[PDB]
């Protein structure tokens, strides 16, 4: 991923300020809130019928997490997306068989919960740059298809 | 397809939005110039500038249609008609443009209006949005 | 959102068809299977060998939801309201898979019925069967 | 791309039949009356508003022809499309914009239109084969998108 000096210090301080226990929960269950079929492949998460139920579900909560921890491995190799990633796109796209757009909606439903917790300070070039890093996160985990 | 809960929130957040509609209209569209550069290749012709006068004039008209199909949410293709034509005819905008644009409102929303910007109501306005595009990228006169 | 040409394009096209629905609907289905193999995870409980029964009788009842629809085409949420709460909330089908179904069926209709196959008639049923397959997908009850 | 020996000579035998002058033409055509807002990287072309139109333009016919033999040059080289499409990626992607959905569109309607000359002879276990083929064609014209 190609970001400027000033998009990858604005990236960095605002991924500083994150709240780890709630950020990654909360894009996860959005993705399954507004993406319903996602749900198929979390079964195991029990009762995700309602979007309180799936906002109050500690396997998305500790799921989003794990989701969250990916994103920040991204943002630490945007110069080997690809190679941090190889495992994962394995895991996806070979055992899980999740259909790479969705990979692709996770990241905007990401950058959708941080403008939710930043507000106005998640100004138009921050998010520039933010999406700079979720399509190459979504483009290294579709990498394994072909 | 929306549900009638869709359209409940998204009439109650959409006059939650109010005044400041026109405002996030720019916003949005500045979000998308920044953050999917090819998008600007539509208007070679405007100041695209920040704090442009012509992307605010242009955010207002933008607004206004979203509130137009609002207001007729179960008849969006008789009353965005004129503005399926502009698109899908005239302009040919491709639809993963629709997508960018609707992504950059939602992101919009969730900054400016986050105690309306329930997982619920975020998929609500996220299915109207996608109504609103299809309507105006297909050609059906 | 189809024009009154894509319905009348549709209707003729579509009931050329006619006494075949099932050996349209089963082949779409082979096709779908063997080119995309991932869909068969949406049907463990089949079995999928070539000229089964089960997917013969499947291939009708696929077939004969999409006359239902061209018969109801103006009333699609309510007419396909059934299949609908099967696809969308019961088995959580992701709308990919019927972007792939819809091209096996247009393959189909183009192997076996060139005549009719026109580009005028391939754009109408690709935008009949992107919006049925809103329906399908969507969660409006 | 990993197609059996059954499915290359199934995929090279069905190929040596194709009619050059019409097929290509057909398939490009086809894009721009099914998927519309694809005429607008084709405005030099003129006449596109009607199918009729677009079907019996010479432009269509000819630029057509060269998309077909980019596919034969896939079909040449499965084991490097990525190499053989890095000039086709590098205009598509950097150059023009295409968004890479067109990409998958444009190899489905080959598809389509491979089927509408072959008919029966486009057997099931045969499309497989050739949607392996235009899969791996639009993911290798995909690859400068990073
Ligand atoms: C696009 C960004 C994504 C990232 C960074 C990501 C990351 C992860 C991580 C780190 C794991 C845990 C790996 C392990 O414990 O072995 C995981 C597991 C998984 N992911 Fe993703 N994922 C993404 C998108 C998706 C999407 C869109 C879906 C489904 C729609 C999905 C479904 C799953 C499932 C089902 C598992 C296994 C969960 C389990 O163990 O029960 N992921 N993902
Ligand atoms: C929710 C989606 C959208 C809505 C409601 C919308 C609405 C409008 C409206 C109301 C106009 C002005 C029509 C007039 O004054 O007669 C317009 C013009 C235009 N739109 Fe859209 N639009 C949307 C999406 C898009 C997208 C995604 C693009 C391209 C990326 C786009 C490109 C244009 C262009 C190039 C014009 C002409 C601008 C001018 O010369 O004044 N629109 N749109
Ligand atoms: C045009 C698109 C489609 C139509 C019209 C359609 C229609 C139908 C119909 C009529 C039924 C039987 C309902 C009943 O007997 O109560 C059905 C069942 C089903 N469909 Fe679809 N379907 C479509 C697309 C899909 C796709 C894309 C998938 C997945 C890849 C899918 C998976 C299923 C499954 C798993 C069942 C249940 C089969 C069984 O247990 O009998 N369908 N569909
Ligand atoms: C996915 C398969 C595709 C292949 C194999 C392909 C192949 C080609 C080839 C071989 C050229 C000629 C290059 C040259 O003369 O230097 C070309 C040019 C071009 N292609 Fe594609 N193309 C594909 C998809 C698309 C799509 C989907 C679009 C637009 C929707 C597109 C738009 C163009 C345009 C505008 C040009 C330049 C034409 C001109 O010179 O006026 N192509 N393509
Ligand atoms: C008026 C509209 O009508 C249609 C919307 C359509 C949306 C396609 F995506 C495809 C076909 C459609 N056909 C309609 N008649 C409609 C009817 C609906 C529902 C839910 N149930 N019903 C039936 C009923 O209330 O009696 C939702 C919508 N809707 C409005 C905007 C978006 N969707
Ligand atoms: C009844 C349906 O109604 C809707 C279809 C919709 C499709 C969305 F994709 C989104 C919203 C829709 N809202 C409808 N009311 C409809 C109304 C239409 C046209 C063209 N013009 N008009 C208006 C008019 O004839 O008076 C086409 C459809 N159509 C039927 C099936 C698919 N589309």
């Amino acid at each position: 991923v190609h970001l400027t000096p000033e998009e990858k210090s604005a990236v960095t301080a605002l991924w500083g300020k994150v709240n780890v226990d709630e950020v990654g929960g909360e894009a996860l269950g959005r993705l399954l809130v507004v993406y319903p079929w996602t749900q198929r492949f979390f079964e195991s998460f029990g009762d995700l019928s309602t979007p309180d139920a799936v906002m109050g579900n500690p396997k998305v909560k500790a799921h989003g997490k794990k989701v969250l921890g990916a994103f920040s491995d991204g943002l630490a190799h945007l110069d080997n997306l690809k190679g941090t990633f190889a495992t994962l796109s394995e895991l996806h796209c070979d055992k899980l068989h999740v259909d790479p757009e969705n990979f692709r909606l996770l990241g905007n439903v990401l950058v959708c919960v941080l403008a939710h917790h930043f507000g106005k300070e998640f100004t138009p070039p921050v998010q520039a740059a933010y999406q700079k890093v979720v399509a190459g996160v979504a483009n290294a985990l579709a990498h394994k298809y072909h | 397809v929306l549900s009638p809960a869709d359209k409940t929130n998204v009439k109650a957040a959409w006059g939650k939005v109010g005044a400041h509609a026109g405002e996030y209209g720019a916003e949005a569209l500045e979000r998308m110039f920044l953050s999917f550069p090819t998008t600007k290749t539509y208007f070679p012709h405007f100041d695209l500038s920040h704090g442009s006068a012509q992307v605010k004039g242009h955010g207002k008209k933008v607004a206004d249609a979203l509130t137009n199909a609002v207001a007729h949410v179960d008849d969006m293709p008789n009353a965005l008609s004129a503005l399926s034509d502009l698109h899908a005819h005239k302009l040919r905008v491709d639809p993963v443009n629709f997508k960018l644009l609707s992504h950059c409102l939602l992101v919009t929303l969730a900054a400016h209006l986050p105690a309306e910007f329930t997982p619920a109501v975020h998929a609500s306005l996220d299915k109207f949005l996608a109504s609103v595009s299809t309507v105006l990228t297909s050609k059906y006169r």
